[PDB]
């Protein structure tokens, strides 16, 4: 126990997988005292004797003495107690209301609606991916990978996938051509890219009735909106043509904060919309006041006032939450 | 076989061959000193079940003469008379004495008739298991010696030839690779 | 089951005997 | 009753019968009930966890998700090994800090003691010791055919 | 709270010594006509002595 | 059994829709399995167990199993002239209370298989809200192609506030990453200081003391003794970041992989469905739903 | 004939359906059904009390946290620096890896070869070395092909570390 | 050479592991952070030492001692004679699953296109290796070159839910070894939300791994204790018929059964009394008269 | 025995009279507690007596 | 259309609650109680087939 | 009975359907040999006036 | 879904002529409201 | 549970705030509420209310309050709908699409109630897709057109030119009812003042911008900085407006 | 107040034997991660002293 392990085979790296039940691995001792041990290796012998014997001589079936069906007799390992097993077991640890009624609390916390569920995004409809032969040589992602490949890096780093050069030619081939070979692909697509969860209008989205998307009703929707925020397109005004990683250092001194801790803050809150920090909070404040007392200025009273996050004050975002993609492809243009 | 003080008691439930009379036991001794296991002939009647197969109670029907362990025709011996253990799924079949309860008498603690499992029985369930050295019967079994009386199974099997552990030595492949794999047809592959 | 009270269990609940082995 | 209607009468025929108690619900007239009843000692069972009667084999903790386990020591060794390369990487000068940008020779420079050489040296070597006694008409006959 | 800012702020304010400053002197880099016109003439040579160096 | 269905259902689901992880099918079959004997060893421990009913004065006494197999009828003479209907309508009235009796203990012991099970069940639940990604828009914003839309904006009839929030709450320590582990070995530790501490001698040493150690002395337990012979450490489950089987699936065969997917999202989706039945009764009992839909455009102009 | 003869025959399933009755081989499917009513006398058979089984959101709740915080979060109970490359569980995805990974990430990116500049990009320096992409150790561009200064390589990815 | 190739286990080398290999494993699959791994890389190191032994074993080829040729085919077939004449019983047990884990499940999917190609892993040309290829050109250019291996031709299967390689290692054996009885399959039967006759199928193989498990003997007779239902149907169902074997469908009845029949046989069971759980689940339940107890118990002559 | 099945259909032409005391009987309906529910009251104020 | 009828209990907030009644699934005491086993008996008019698209 | 839908008409318009101890007795029997059937997904309840 | 495809369309109601002013009701808002006034909270019968 | 619940009422779990009075009186107004259904149903169009994709809960942000939108919305332009459903019945104009009822009914005297209310109608109906709540930046697309019209050889009066022009256009609307757009005249971007019951579609134009004059846009919540400033409230609503205007839709219709 | 036992020992008759801290359930925010283990912890000691 005292000196170190070590590989015996060179450069060996990865842990050995022991998995649960099997008795290589049991440690289990509920009721294996000494005697049930040595009641234990009282049938392990007279079965295979040679498997105690340090040169195992080899290992034969004799007569059974008591009759041909001695199996009825011996098999089985020993058998603790009776009494034991239904008495002899501690108290079970009491489990209060609190325990429960936080969990329960903790359990309606799940069954909230994430967003990504119920119209899936982009991103994770065409991110399917199978070790199969057939399915990586038409490269799945071509058509919205390109995009994110275009937009949102420079022209020098970014790899695209020409269409024509594909498979197919990266769009679905006619029906009732190719022997089933680009049915089941799309077929395959859908069953990865179809929803589920409870929508906005109350169903599932493959209910019989109730059915989004009609006519292309949410897409005009959101072409109409903008996946946007005012506090956003403030501060990018405000910023203008310097790049944050100037604008950045003039706002935290030496000894204020983390540079780093700020301007990720700003690289993930500028694009990829999310909450802006506690930290890009304090921030943004005194950066941005003065556009905001300019902006907010000549509202009337009972509207809400636009403010960082921290009378009535809300911020910017009519969206609750925007996906980090689709807040990339509008904002690649600022 | 629920142990207490060291003396192997279990319950088991007595039924008469066509299963229509059955009697239940609280706690009996399992007794290899005996030859056959002995109940109350107040049973007799009471396990008796005529059968088309046997029109009378039991297959055999005989007084005779046997007291051991109880303090001419003494005592009735009748058969069969299957028994049902409860820790053991198998029943054992046996042709016990019946007496009354004074020739092998057997009302001594306060109404304990004193039931004891006789070596018929424990040859045939899993008791017999109990019977091999280190089980919690080889005490009482019939060496005289005092000494290989109470000695451990390894100071037996050392004598019988256990000398290392099981799978200790790597000469013997350890066991529980014995199957490495369970064809179910419909499982794997289909069928 | 001499009142027949008790749940039966005819060979008409039998499946199909597998091959285990 | 709408169950128990009908077999409450075979019920009770089998389960004892009818077995009469003289003076049951009798009470005495200075107040007391003749024939002490028979009482309910049924109790909220309290020895009764089936999680802690089933546990993750070796580390017994009472769960039921399936998680498989990395071998005792095969884990450690495992560990041991990643902290001696991390050590390597990102601390290169000793100076402690994470250096982000590693040396060539440093990422692919591999372990100090990666290598086993004890397990050659403390245990291989003193195989070999006693092998060297072997007899001669064995110890080229292992060389041969090996 | 005040235990711990006594405590975490000092060591918490001495990375940003160092990763506030790292970053600020990078961009006086850029912006130096040295840097700048030595990039322009032959990267070449600019990539040369940066390598090497 | 059935209640425990429907947790297990959703766990199923959860473990999907939140985190895109498949719950192995064996591991969610054991969870029902794993309750069933749980009330299976109850249901043992019972029948040694006996309870008695009364309907007249004494003169019936039914002693019976708390599962409802009557032990013994104790009948006093007197009920046996009356007819036999009247003896039906005494023996089935004490049963009656035999099974009553019979059913408030299984409903308290019941009670101790639920919250066992929510144990269980704390290593996953608890595990798949400890994570960072947790977001869960509101119960009332309009979904969009696009991201969910505004929160349906609370509709603001307050004016001092009265509506105006969302109330987005947190449950993870920002800064610290703080496991269950970290705190139950810091408990752990948090003994010993006790232990080692003269008060705790004192303590210990106490009657008080020894009852402890005598429920949680697990690390104590003689040697193959039932129970935890070790300190027992309850587990950490990171769901978004332990592959559970799904990375298996995709490395053998789609087919499977779709599959199992499916059956966690429809599994997900029943639990909504079922989520919106609740409050398709709760808002009608509230008197602010109707029976009848009224609001047609909610469910057709979208 | 035959062939007709054949063709007008019904199946045993096919009759059973028509006559709305369950065949007879067709029954063993029912028997475990049958085992649950049997064994749930007692305990099996009765519900949690006052527990529904359905739960309804109660709260709002979202634990999505900063980049910053979200690098060292999980110091100690794992191994150091968690989201080193994880697009779906980091908002940032190049944050905290080291030198080479990122670079690794665009060499097997690796847009092609072009024609360049005469301001020729280390790409063109490093393959006249032999040195092509990994050898640029301790240098700390990551974007081999890219005509910027050093700074400028260096200062887009101060960020990621 | 099988010592020299295969069992020197120190003989054995893997690709060396620099620091960016390991830091990437300990990042990639203890810490798996990215759940998957589905590629072909050199890691994960395990794959590769099954692989590095069946690379070891594709190289070699029978042949004289003259050259590099490890072995002759006259000394291979001598080794095998050798030590096959020298396995233990148990070890033909180990070989004999051998034969049916690998090879059973590639000789029967085989066709004259592999004829050819069999012939090349005993190096032993028989009648014609040259013109024959040619044909195998023909069908191998009208042909998948990765599906006509022999080697893939099994890669997937049915049931990915509950698999073999998991399997092994009976569930709850510390538990239901303990006392059998204490365990009627119906307690471990939810364990498998397979089919029944199914569930109670591999209820047998659990057993009999549990045993050699411990090295016990395997309780020969639980499968028909098991199946006793289905055991004592055939018994009848052989006493009737003059055919010996088991049942198919075909000799069934032909019954149509009404929609409602067994009725009485529910109202029983849906109203059962049982005192102790035992009763409830005994193994003998099915025995009702003495016709059932001849042939359950007519298979042990004992 | 109308509404404790657990789908009950209800057509036009269908009136529930719970009609007891006018035979002297206390109403014996057995839906009353549908009646005595609080939804019953809280809905429609003391419709149930 | 009908993932509505698994919960109908449900409709009775107090009965959902009071568990009195054993009835609460659809085609039984209990929803899944045997999903696997018992909807073989009607008389499979239309079998599955070879539907494997592997 | 249909083919999968049992149905049960209470037959006893000459007394109003009105359910004495006749009835009820078979009430509780045949609409529990309805339900507990096998094929019957549905029991459709109503009286044939 | 059999069964609920069944309700949701001729049971649960839709846009047929149904308007809930037209099912047969006993209690339109005036006559619940006399209601109210009578037996709405109150003990006994001699005071109702 | 969406669909049950009336037009307008919440849907949370009740925290038992209310007593049996609390709900009771509840009911009835979920109860009345169905009158709606029986009166919507009877009173269905071929026109209608069109559906606002931002949730408008809360009111416009910054430009408007929601007391003011429950005014324009569901008042006015609702009373503008049902002047249209009503006369189209009848007229040869019935059942046609908006495009076809304008221009058929623009310019004459008898069809002016169509021309009236459908005209309005439209315009109504594109005040609401005109404001996004918070504000939208200009896309680059337009910035650099706007800029080459509307700056006379300034520093980027792109927009600001754009808003002082409407301030004038908004002025100019002397009634202080009718309407301004930003159309597209086919060369030249230019905003048109327009009385209220004429739209530019009926001037055959492309508009892009919808702006509100009439007092109903403003009444309750701008007259009150009127009656502190004494100037116009109206330069104060058209600078706020533009705080909330979109210029990502008027980028779809700009091609 | 002291749980009184006298069988048990000689715990408490009505005496108070410590300030009882209110429930850690509501009482600072504690991060419902945390929350289970306090909770169980929280008890245990107040339980067993």
């Amino acid at each position: 126990k005292r000196e170190q392990w070590a590989s015996l085979i060179q450069g060996k790296y990865t842990p050995k997988v022991k998995k649960y039940g099997y008795a290589q691995h049991t440690t289990q001792d509920d009721f294996q005292t000494k005697e049930y041990k040595d009641r234990l290796l009282a049938r392990q012998y007279f079965h295979s004797p040679q498997a105690f014997s340090v040169i195992p001589e080899r290992h034969e079936r004799s007569v059974k003495f008591m009759g041909k069906w001695e199996h009825q007799r011996v098999c089985g390992l020993p058998t603790a107690d009776r009494d034991e097993l239904e008495k002899g077991w501690g108290e079970a640890e009491e489990i209060s209301d609190a325990a429960v009624g936080a969990i329960e609390q903790a359990l309606r916390d799940i069954s909230g609606r994430r967003p990504g569920n119920f119209v899936k995004s982009p991103t994770e409809t065409q991110s399917l991916r199978l070790n199969e032969s057939w399915w990586t040589p038409l490269e799945f992602g071509w058509e919205e990978h390109n995009r994110e490949q275009m937009a949102f890096l420079d022209s020098s780093e970014r790899s695209i996938v020409e269409g024509a050069r594909l498979p197919f030619g990266g769009k679905r081939p006619p029906f009732g051509t190719t022997y089933g070979m680009g049915e089941r692909i799309s077929e395959i697509a859908a069953d990865y890219a179809k929803g589920f969860g409870l929508g906005p209008h109350g169903h599932s989205p493959q209910h019989d009735t109730a059915h989004f998307n009609t006519l292309e009703a949410e897409q005009q929707r959101v072409k109409v909106l903008g996946l946007g925020n005012a506090l956003v397109r403030l501060f990018h005004e405000k910023l203008g043509n310097q790049d944050i990683q100037a604008w950045s250092l003039q706002q935290c001194g030496e000894s204020d904060a983390n540079v780093r801790q700020l301007l990720l803050s700003v690289e993930e809150w500028r694009t990829k919309g999310r909450a802006p920090s506690l930290l890009l909070r304090k921030v943004l404040q005194r950066y941005l006041k003065e556009e905001l007392d300019a902006f907010n200025s000549g509202l009337p009273a009972h509207v809400p006032r636009l403010a960082v996050p921290c009378g009535s004050s809300s911020a910017g975002c009519i969206w609750v939450d925007v996906d980090r993609n689709a807040f990339a492809l509008e904002h690649a243009s600022q | 076989f629920r142990m207490k003080l060291g003396s192997m008691y279990v319950d088991y439930k007595i039924v008469s061959r066509n299963h229509r009379r059955s009697i239940r036991v609280e706690d009996a001794l399992v007794d290899p000193l005996l030859p056959t296991t002995v109940v109350p002939l107040h049973w007799l009647e009471q396990l008796r079940c005529p059968s088309t197969r046997l029109l009378t109670g039991y297959h055999t029907e005989e007084a005779v003469y046997a007291k051991p362990n109880y303090g001419h025709a003494n005592a009735i011996r009748a058969g069969p008379v299957v028994l049902y253990i409860t820790g053991q799924s198998i029943p054992v079949v046996l042709n016990p004495l019946f007496v009354q309860p004074d020739e092998w008498g057997l009302t001594q603690s306060n109404g304990e008739w004193d039931l004891r499992i006789g070596m018929d029985a424990i040859e045939q369930c899993s008791l017999y298991a109990e019977l091999r050295p280190g089980g919690l019967l080889y005490s009482k079994l019939p060496h005289a010696s005092l000494t290989e009386a109470m000695e451990p199974v390894q100071d037996t099997l050392k004598r019988y030839g256990m000398r290392c552990a099981l799978a200790e030595s790597p000469l013997v492949p350890r066991p529980w690779t014995r199957m490495r794999y369970m064809f179910i047809d419909e499982l794997q592959r289909g069928q | 089951y001499a009142r027949g009270q008790h749940p039966s269990y005819d060979m008409v609940y039998a499946g199909p005997m597998p091959e285990i082995f | 009753h709408a169950s128990k209607a009908d077999r409450l009468a075979g019920m009770i025929e089998d389960a004892g019968g009818f077995e009469v108690v003289a003076h049951l619900g009798e009470v005495d007239k200075e107040g007391n009930a003749k024939v002490p009843p028979l009482h309910g000692d049924a109790h909220v069972p309290t020895n009764v966890n089936f999680y802690e009667m089933a546990r993750h084999p070796w580390e017994d903790t009472p769960s039921s998700t399936r998680r498989d386990g990395f071998t005792a020591g095969s884990k450690e060794y495992f560990e041991q090994q990643y902290k001696k390369a991390e050590k390597a990487v990102y601390d290169e000068a000793g100076r402690g800090q994470r250096n982000y940008w590693p040396s060539k020779a440093a990422v692919d420079g591999v372990t100090g003691e990666e290598s086993n050489a004890l397990l050659e040296e403390r245990f291989f070597a003193k195989l070999r010791d006693a092998e060297r006694g072997v007899e001669s008409w064995a110890r080229q006959l292992r060389k041969k055919a090996v | 709270l005040l235990q711990e800012y006594s405590a975490t702020m000092p060591s918490a304010q001495a990375e940003a010594q160092i990763a506030n400053f790292g970053l600020a002197r990078a961009l006086e880099s850029e912006a130096s006509t040295a840097i700048e016109q030595d990039f322009r003439r032959n990267a070449e040579r600019y990539w040369r002595n940066v390598l090497e160096g | 059994m059935e209640v425990y269905r429907r947790i297990a259902e959703r766990v199923r689901g959860a473990l999907w829709a939140h985190h895109r992880r498949l719950m192995p099918e064996r591991q969610f079959h054991r969870i029902l399995a794993y309750v069933y004997n749980n009330k299976y060893e109850y249901q043992i421990r019972f029948d040694r167990m006996s309870v008695v009913g009364r309907a007249w004065a004494g003169r019936v006494e039914v002693m019976t199993t708390p599962g409802g197999f009557l032990k013994r009828v104790r009948v006093h003479p007197a009920v046996e002239d009356l007819s036999p209907a009247q003896q039906h309508k005494l023996v089935l009235a004490a049963y009656a209370d035999a099974c009553q009796q019979g059913r408030a203990l299984m409903e308290q012991a019941e009670l101790k298989v639920y919250k066992q099970f929510l144990q269980d069940l704390k290593p996953i639940i608890l595990g798949i809200r400890d994570n960072p990604e947790f977001y869960t828009v509101p119960e009332d914003s309009v979904e969009t192609i696009g991201g969910v839309l505004r929160r349906d904006q609370a509709p603001l009839d307050g004016g001092a506030a009265a509506n105006a929030a969302g109330a987005v709450h947190r449950t993870i320590p920002m800064a610290r990453a703080h496991q269950p582990v970290d705190e139950v070995r810091r408990r752990h530790a948090w003994e010993d200081q006790w232990l080692a501490s003269k008060q705790g001698q004192r303590w210990a040493h106490s009657l008080r003391g020894k009852e402890y150690f005598t429920r949680h002395g697990p690390q104590y337990r003689p040697r193959g003794a039932p129970g935890a012979k070790t300190r027992t450490l309850p587990f950490e489950l990171l769901a978004p970041y332990t592959p559970m089987d799904e990375g298996r699936l995709l490395r053998t065969n789609w087919v499977a992989y779709m599959d199992s997917k499916h059956v966690a999202e429809s599994l997900w989706t029943r639990a909504k469905v079922a989520d919106r039945e609740k409050q398709l009764r709760q808002l009608q009992e509230r008197g602010q739903a109707w029976h009848r839909p009224i609001n047609e455009d909610a469910v057709q102009r979208w | 004939g035959v062939f007709e003869a054949v063709k007008a025959l019904r199946s045993v399933s096919e009759i059973a359906a028509s006559r709305g009755k369950v065949p007879h081989s067709l029954v063993y499917n029912i028997y475990p059904y049958l085992e649950e009513m049997r064994r749930r006398k007692g305990m099996m058979a009765m519900h949690p009390p006052g527990k529904d089984g359905i739960f309804m959101p109660n709260r709002v709740v979202d634990n999505r946290m900063p980049d910053h915080l979200k690098k060292g979060y999980y110091d100690d109970v794992y191994w150091k620096d968690f989201f080193a490359g994880s697009k779906e569980q980091l908002n940032e995805p190049k944050m905290g890896l080291r030198g080479d990974e990122l670079r690794a990430q665009l060499e097997e990116s690796q847009g092609r070869t072009a024609k360049r500049s005469n301001r020729r990009t280390l790409d063109d320096v490093l393959r006249r070395l032999g040195k092509t992409s990994r050898d640029l150790g301790a240098l700390q561009v990551v974007n081999p092909r890219l005509d910027a200064k050093l700074p400028t390589h260096m200062k887009r990815n101060y960020l990621l570390h | 050479w099988y010592l020299q190739n295969v069992l020197s286990v120190e003989l054995m080398k893997l690709p060396g592991r620099t620091n960016a290999e390991k830091i990437a494993i300990y990042r990639g699959r203890k810490r798996p952070a990215t759940w998957d791994k589905s590629k072909e890389g050199l890691m994960d190191d395990e794959v590769l030492l099954k692989q590095i032994v069946k690379e070891r074993w594709r190289t070699l080829e029978f042949g004289d001692r003259d050259a590099g040729y490890p072995c002759t085919f006259s000394d291979y077939i001598q080794f095998l004679n050798e030590w096959f004449k020298s396995l233990d019983e148990e070890g033909l047990q180990r070989l004999r699953e051998h034969f049916d884990r690998k090879i059973r499940p590639l000789l029967a999917v085989m066709t004259h296109v592999d004829l050819m190609w069999l012939e090349a892993l005993t190096q032993n040309s028989v009648q014609n290796k040259e013109q024959l290829e040619r044909r195998i050109g023909f069908q191998t250019s009208l042909g998948t070159p990765e599906f006509f291996d022999m080697s893939k031709r099994l890669r997937y299967e049915i049931n990915e839910d509950y698999k073999v390689r998991d399997e092994l290692g009976p569930e709850l054996f510390a538990l239901w070894s303990k006392a059998p009885e204490r365990w009627p399959p119906e307690r471990l039967a939810k364990m498998y939300g397979l089919d029944f006759t199914l569930v109670r199928k591999i209820l047998v193989w659990h057993h009999f791994k549990a045993c050699y498990d411990a090295c016990v003997e395997p309780d020969w007779t639980l499968p028909k204790r098991l199946f006793a239902l289905e055991w004592i149907r055939d018994v009848r169902a052989r006493k009737q018929g003059l055919f010996y074997g088991k049942l198919r469908f075909a000799e069934q009845k032909i019954t149509f059964y009404s929609d409602k029949f067994l009725f009485r046989d529910l109202v029983n069971r849906r109203e059962a009394s049982y005192a102790n759980v035992w009763e409830m689940d005994d193994p003998y339940r099915f025995l009702q008269t003495e016709q059932d107890y001849e042939d359950y118990w007519g298979d042990n002559y004992d | 025995l109308a509404l404790a099945a657990k789908y009950a259909g209800l057509q036009d032409a269908s009136e529930f009279i719970v009609d007891g005391p006018n035979v002297g009987l206390t109403p014996y309906s057995g839906m009353t507690r549908l009646l005595a529910r609080p939804e019953t009251s809280l809905k429609y104020p003391g419709l149930a007596e | 259309t009908g993932t509505s009828l698994y919960f109908r209990d449900t409709r009775d907030s107090a009965e959902a609650v009071a568990h009195a009644a054993d009835s609460k699934g659809l085609k039984g005491m209990d929803n899944g109680v045997d999903l696997y086993n018992e909807y073989k008996i009607v008389p499979d008019l239309y079998p599955e087939g070879f539907q494997w698209k592997h | 009975n249909g083919r999968f839908s049992n149905t049960i008409f209470i037959n006893d318009p000459k007394r109003h359907q009105t359910l004495s101890a006749t009835l009820a007795k078979e009430l509780n029997r045949e609409v529990d040999r309805a339900t507990n059937g096998l094929y019957s997904k549905l029991t459709v309840l109503t009286s044939a006036q | 879904w059999q069964l609920g495809h069944l309700l949701e369309k001729c049971f649960q109601m839709k846009d047929r002529w149904h308007t809930s002013a037209m099912e047969r009701c006993a209690m339109t808002p005036i006559r619940a409201r006399w209601v109210e006034d009578a037996f709405a909270d109150q003990s006994s019968i001699e005071e109702i | 549970f969406c669909e049950y619940v009336p037009k307008g009422a919440p849907t949370q779990v009740s925290l038992s705030v209310e007593t049996p009075y609390g709900v009771t009186r509840a009911f009835r107004m979920t109860e009345m509420a169905a009158a709606a259904a029986d009166a919507e149903r009877d009173a269905k169009g071929f026109f209608y209310l069109p559906r606002m994709d931002y949730d408008v809960g809360q009111g416009v942000a910054p430009l408007m309050s929601r007391k003011q939108f429950d005014v324009q919305y569901n008042v006015f332009h609702k009373a503008a709908v049902d002047r249209l459903n009503a006369h189209t019945l009848g007229s040869e104009l019935e059942g046609h699409n908006l495009n076809v009822v304008i221009r058929n009914s623009s310019f004459d005297a008898s069809h002016a109630v169509i021309h009236a209310a459908a005209s309005e109608h439209f315009n109504y109906c594109f005040w609401y897709r005109s404001l996004r709540p918070w504000g939208t930046a200009v896309p680059a697309r337009l910035k650099e057109e706007l800029q080459l019209q509307y700056s006379q050889n300034g520093t980027l009066d792109a927009v600001k030119e754009v808003q002082r022009l409407f301030t004038v256009a908004a002025l100019s609307q002397q009634s202080a009812g009718g309407w301004v757009y930003l159309v597209w005249t086919g060369k030249a971007f230019d905003v048109i003042p327009f009385d209220h019951g004429t739209c530019p579609i009926g001037s055959d134009l492309i508009p892009l911008l919808a702006l509100n004059t009439h007092e109903s846009a403003r009444c309750y919540d701008y007259p009150l900085a009127a009656e502190d400033e004494e100037g116009d409230e109206v330069e104060r609503f058209v600078r706020n407006f533009f705080k909330t205007c979109n210029w990502r839709l008027v980028e779809h219709y700009f091609l | 107040v002291d749980n009184a036992r006298r069988a048990d020992g000689t715990e408490g008759t009505g005496q108070y034997t410590q300030v009882r801290l209110l429930p850690p359930e509501i009482g600072p925010f504690q991060y419902e991660n945390t929350l289970i283990e306090s909770i169980e912890t929280a008890e245990r000691f107040r339980r067993y002293g």
